């Protein structure tokens, strides 16, 4: 997004690295105060706009668990169906765009095809591409329409080739590589204590997953 | 480690409040009355504390 | 006469030359800078109305503010804006730079990016789809033809 | 489970050597990512011929809001202010009174969509289908103050989309 | 006439310019799945003519604190050696026919950092100054391999004469003889030219941007004539005309495509790329060079 | 091969009425696709199909030159399409409003409107309600 | 999430991971080149809307 950056550098080598953020706070947790749990949640889809439904499902497994309630199976099967397509988009996101600063540029159209094809997933569903709040406490709100398993079971078998035909691109290149290898290395125990978590536990050898 | 200091509890320099939104205010400690339109009492148990009313006027646009 | 019909041409000259070369900076504050680059993706491709994909601030034709403004953010989309050569248009995108949107009622939010630069196209969304925001586009090309600054030279 | 992305140990025989250095010497991966290149170039492009090619939408879309009307010709909407009570912006203004006849009508219903958020909210809490979210997206303005709808400008756009308002409901209500 | 053939040849350079930025943008559009300018103009033929237009009737941001001196000094350099560069090829004849051709064109890249010092040193800013600094530091550095490579290569040739590279490949081309070189050729006009993956950095503007994608066609056609050569028959030129402009079109179209198709190099990574593998190899292929005419007893006649 | 290619070509400049349309066409849409006719608007706009594209490309509609009051020649854009058409051509249905039309209410427009900001007939917001308060009104006559 | 027994959340504190690695970013790019943040700060995978709330 947007991110101010104070360094100290001696040359070409950086002495210190201060980031100065809340150029994006809209002081959320406050407004939340003032709406009731449904309309809530909406705001938990533009906390993380890249993956909206993890939010919504993380808000209402939360609020459930207090309730003391659970949702039905099939709720639960569609939450970790659009889980795992959200999940696909965040790390095309992530990829795409880390390519696009390091300047390659032409996967992150390659991806965006199938991005848009998501979206026409999550439109389909909720009528929204992006911030769906489809995902509330209670369960899925409107349930699948007929013809979309048969879609998404196509779109997933092309899938493959995609990231196949980015991983020519970046996976052996020697740019990429002399780019990324080596760089940002954390380790275990430093990693723990200053609480990572996710990928950047698991590339230090974690063997850790929720 | 002690300093056992003696004086009434001030923290109005900062809270960060407007000069004229502190001495001009006159707040209200009060019990809420029952709403007569039920007979239902959970909303008379805790105390509440409000601001005085102020001056509400029209937009000129979209009333 | 011929001294209204020679300004007259050139005019439409010059708006058609303006019109068919938009060169945006995008402001990515927030999540409709998504939607922004899905317009930039094959299925719409933006580049192929002439306008191009992320240019430098300081060749660039159009703003575009995609995301919430915020009291901390303000006045560096003011700084921005005052480089920006002219003719310089402003295009709000989506309703967080609308008018405060789902922040609206927010002590670090600005009610609406109207208040800090002028703005020549509202896209109204929440996000604006990446057709949406086209329309837009296409909208402003439009208004920009229907401008006549020859004209009024001649006439003043 | 779990897997090694990178816990691979090159071989080190003279053949593999050699095949390295040839990798580095002449850029054989350089000219496959090359090869790749070109023959993305050679396949048709996915881009659409907008205005004249639309992308596909789903009779579930949010867009412009509307207000309908039963097909006798009296507004559904009964001043219930369900959607003003559920709506996260705060983006609804409701105003009622009873009407010269009796019923219970609005005078005044403003949304301004500077503020809404268009979740669908509205639409799905009002008890009559009064209010809908409709199909319209290409409703751009020029102006801030246009895009402050009030009773007026809500029933013009549903007298102006109860076609595809009314197919949509009808091939989508029974999802609800 | 000569001012005829000065100016017939001046502007069709100009026209050719123009037109490869909305080549450019086409090319790199269907490489990335969609489509360049078709809406301005039957085929995006009108855009490069809407891009100038705009540009010429754009407002200028003078510094009104900078030297206007070197400001405006510094675009008319750039512009002239472009242009001025042109005139030592043979098509299959030269407008001036000079015995050091080749001497004269590096004497003409050597020339050509000033206008890049002279922008960054004039521009009243610190971080402008930092860039201008890397990039006259790369283009020195480049250029000298550029230098040894055209010696080691023209060794075969047996003067510096232009014209001679067609009688020199009138049977092969000089790609079979020295690839090797020519790989280093071409990957060191890439990066004088700050092309992808080494570009690391209203009126003025826009001639500096002519002078930049000028350089880039004439070292297009100055490695066609150099690695590709034509069969040149003295009753026809109008083939080998054709030849040559089909080579630089495959070669500006290559540029483009490495533009398209490969991430950007890290400024020390560039710089320990060339000074640890470029210079070794080229000092190694020299000096191979030097001693393979008088092994084979196979030395060039001119002298 | 290239033959066939090329009689293709031929083809789509045959099928738009010769070479005049084949450049009205050209310069208007960006394309000389021929597809089949689906349906003709009370507006002007014309409604072509081809299955054979793939999807987003296989329905496509070429704008009339007089809308309600201005010269669409050149100016053009999505709202220019009736809410009928709007629902075939954006693939929220499979039938065509020629196959089965919209359900007919007296309350609904017969005349379909563009986007009109920038222009007189600009929507301008206002308040829809009456005065609160009623002020007291001095009377006429004199009280000495 | 804290509930006094209403129908409105009476607390709700949202944890991102972005916040924790944007407060190690600093840590991991000791003794490197200016150019290499960036990378650093791609392979964070950084959302702003998460780090800020
Ligand atoms: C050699 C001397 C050069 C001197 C400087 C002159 C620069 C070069 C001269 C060439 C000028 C090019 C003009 C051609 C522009 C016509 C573009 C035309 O195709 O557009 C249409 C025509 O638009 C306008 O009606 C045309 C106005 C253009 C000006 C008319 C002729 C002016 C020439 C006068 C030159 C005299 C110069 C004197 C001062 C030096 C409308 O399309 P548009 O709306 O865009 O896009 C809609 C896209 N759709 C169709 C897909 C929906
Ligand atoms: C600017 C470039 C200056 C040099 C241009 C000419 C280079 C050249 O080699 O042409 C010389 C040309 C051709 O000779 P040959 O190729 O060897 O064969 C002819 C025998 N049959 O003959 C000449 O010597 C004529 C040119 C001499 C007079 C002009 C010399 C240039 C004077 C430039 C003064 C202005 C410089 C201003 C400052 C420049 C700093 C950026
Ligand atoms: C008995 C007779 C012998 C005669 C000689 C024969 C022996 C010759 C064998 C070797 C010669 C070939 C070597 C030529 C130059 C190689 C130099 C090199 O290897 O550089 C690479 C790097 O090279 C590059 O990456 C440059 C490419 C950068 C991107 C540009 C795209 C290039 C690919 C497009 C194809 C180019 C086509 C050129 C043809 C030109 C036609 C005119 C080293 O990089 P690293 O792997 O990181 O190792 C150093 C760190 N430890
Ligand atoms: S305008 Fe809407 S979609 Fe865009 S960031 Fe704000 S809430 Fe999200
Ligand atoms: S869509 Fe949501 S935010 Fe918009 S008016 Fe309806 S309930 Fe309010
Ligand atoms: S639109 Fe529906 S929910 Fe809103 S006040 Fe009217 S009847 Fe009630």
């Amino acid at each position: 997004g947007v991110l101010r950056l104070v360094m100290e550098l001696s040359g070409e080598m950086v002495r210190k690295c201060d980031p100065h953020i809340g150029l994006l706070h809209r002081g959320t947790e406050k407004l939340i105060e003032y709406k009731t749990y449904l309309q809530a949640l909406p705001y938990f889809d533009r906390l993380d706009y890249v993956s909206m439904m993890c939010n919504e499902q993380a808000y209402s497994l939360a609020v459930e668990k207090l309730l003391n309630i659970q949702p039905p199976p099939r709720a639960q099967w569609i939450r970790v169906l659009f889980g795992e397509i959200t999940r696909l988009l965040n790390h095309i996101m992530a990829v795409t765009t880390h390519a696009l600063d390091i300047g390659a540029m032409t996967p992150f159209f390659w991806m965006f095809e199938e991005r848009e094809k998501m979206f026409e997933f999550y439109e389909r569903v909720s009528g929204a591409r992006m911030h769906a709040a489809y995902i509330r406490p209670g369960g899925v709100h409107q349930d699948l329409p007929l013809g979309l398993l048969d879609d998404i079971y196509e779109f997933s078998k092309n899938f493959s080739f995609r990231i196949d035909e980015l991983e020519e691109m970046l996976t052996n290149n020697r740019i990429w590589r002399n780019r990324t290898v080596d760089i940002g290395v954390v380790t275990a125990e430093d990693a723990l204590n200053y609480g990572f978590s996710g990928v950047m536990l698991r590339g230090s050898g974690i063997q850790w997953d929720l | 480690q002690l300093i056992a200091v003696d004086e009434k509890l001030d923290i109005t320099t900062l809270t960060g409040v407007p000069e004229e939104h502190i001495k001009t205010r006159k707040v209200r400690i009060f019990v809420p009355a029952r709403n007569n339109m039920q007979s239902g009492v959970n909303n008379t148990k805790k105390w509440k504390m409000e601001f005085d009313t102020r001056e509400r006027w029209e937009n000129p646009l979209m009333g | 006469s011929r001294g209204e019909y020679v300004v007259a041409k050139l005019d439409d000259l010059v708006n058609w030359a303006r019109r068919s070369s938009l060169w945006p900076m995008t402001f990515g504050l927030a999540c409709c800078a998504v939607e922004m680059m899905h317009m930039a993706a094959p299925r719409y491709d933006m580049d192929r109305f002439g306008v191009v994909f992320r240019a430098s601030p300081r060749q660039s034709d159009v703003m575009i503010v995609a995301g919430t403004l915020t009291n901390k953010m303000a006045p560096a989309l003011r700084k921005v804006y005052d480089q920006m050569p002219e003719p310089r248009y402003v295009v709000s995108m989506g309703s967080c730079a609308n008018g405060g949107g789902y922040y609206h009622y927010s002590y670090s939010v600005v009610r609406g990016c109207d208040r800090i630069v002028p703005v020549d196209i509202y896209v109204p969304g929440c996000p604006p789809t990446a057709e949406a925001l086209l329309y837009g586009i296409l909208q402003l090309q439009r208004k920009i033809k229907r401008e006549k600054r020859l004209r009024i030279w001649y006439r003043r | 489970t779990y897997k090694f992305v990178n816990m691979r140990e090159p071989s080190m025989d003279m053949k593999s050597v050699t095949d390295r250095a040839a990798q580095t010497l002449l850029w054989t991966e350089l000219v496959r990512g090359l090869g790749m290149t070109l023959s993305y170039l050679f396949r048709e492009p996915a881009t659409i011929n907008y205005p004249f090619e639309k992308g596909p939408l789903s009779p579930r879309f949010r867009g412009e809001h509307a207000l309908r009307r039963y097909p006798s010709g009296e507004e559904r909407c009964i001043a219930c202010k369900l959607c003003e009570a559920v709506c996260p912006a705060q983006a609804i203004t409701i105003e009622a009174e009873p009407r010269a006849d009796g019923s219970r009508r609005t005078t005044r219903y403003d949304i301004d969509m500077t503020k809404c958020i268009y979740c669908g909210f509205c639409q799905e809490a009002c008890p009559v289908d009064a209010i809908v979210e409709g199909p319209n997206f290409e409703f751009s303005t020029e102006t801030h103050e246009e895009l402050l709808y009030n009773k007026e400008k809500l029933l013009n756009n549903g007298d102006k989309w109860e076609a595809e308002i009314a197919a949509n409901i009808q091939a989508d209500y029974l999802y609800r | 006439m000569f001012m005829i053939n000065i100016l017939s040849l001046i502007i069709p350079i100009l026209l050719a310019v123009a037109f490869l930025t909305l080549v450019e943008r086409k090319v790199l559009g269907y490489m990335q799945l969609r489509k360049g300018p078709n809406v301005v103009g039957p085929y995006g033929l009108l855009q490069p003519i809407a891009d100038a237009l705009k540009l010429f009737t754009k407002e200028p941001l003078r510094p009104a604190t900078s030297s206007i001196s070197m400001f405006i000094i510094a675009p008319i350099l750039a512009l002239s050696l472009a242009l001025t560069m042109w005139v030592p090829l043979p098509m299959p004849y030269p407008l001036i026919n000079m015995n050091l051709g080749v001497l004269f064109m590096l004497a003409m890249s050597s020339l050509a950092v000033y206008s890049i010092l002279w922008s960054g040193w004039a521009s009243n800013s610190k971080y402008a100054l930092i860039g201008a600094l890397r990039a006259v530091a790369q283009t020195i550095s480049y250029e000298v391999t550029l230098a040894i490579i055209l010696l080691s290569v023209l060794l075969m040739n047996g003067s510096y004469t232009l014209s001679t590279l067609i009688t020199t490949q009138e049977h092969i081309w000089m790609i079979f003889t020295s690839w090797p070189l020519a790989m280093m050729w071409f990957i060191s006009t890439l990066a004088e030219t700050n092309r992808a993956p080494f570009d690391l950095t209203a009126g003025p503007f826009a001639m500096f941007f002519m002078a930049e994608y000028a350089n880039i066609i004439m070292m297009n056609a100055f490695t066609a004539i150099l690695f590709l050569g034509a069969s040149h028959d003295p009753h026809t030129p109008e083939l080998y005309t054709i030849n040559f402009v089909l080579k630089t079109l495959a070669l500006t179209i290559t540029f483009l495509w490495i533009r398209a198709s490969y991430p950007r190099f890290r400024y020390d990574q560039l710089m320990h790329l060339l000074w640890k593998s470029f210079l070794p190899l080229t000092l190694a292929l020299c000096m191979w060079h030097i001693s393979l005419p008088i092994m084979t007893a196979s030395i060039p006649p001119q002298s | 091969e290239l033959v066939q290619v090329l009689r293709r070509g031929l083809q789509q400049v045959s099928g738009h009425g010769g070479l005049r349309g084949y450049l009205r066409v050209l310069f208007r849409a960006n394309d000389v696709r021929v597809g089949t006719l689906v349906g003709e608007d009370k507006y002007g706009n014309k409604y072509y199909e081809d299955n054979k594209q793939f999807f987003g490309r296989h329905r496509w509609v070429i704008y009339t030159t007089e809308m309600n009051g201005r010269d669409t020649f050149w100016d053009v854009d999505g709202s220019m399409v009736p809410p009928e058409w709007h629902r075939w051509l954006h693939c929220m249905t499979d039938d065509p409003p020629t196959t089965k039309p919209p359900t007919a209410r007296k309350y609904i427009w017969t005349n379909h409107k563009f986007n009109v900001s920038g222009t007189p007939q600009q929507y301008v917001p206002y308040s829809t309600t009456r005065k609160k308060i009623q002020e007291w009104v001095p009377p006429s006559t004199p009280y000495k | 999430l804290v509930s006094d027994g209403s129908s409105r959340p009476y607390r709700c504190k949202i944890k991102a991971p972005g916040f924790a690695h944007l407060a190690g970013l600093d840590k991991m790019s000791k003794g490197h080149m200016l150019a290499d943040v960036v990378a650093i700060i791609g392979t964070q995978d950084i959302v702003f809307g998460e780090v800020d709330r």
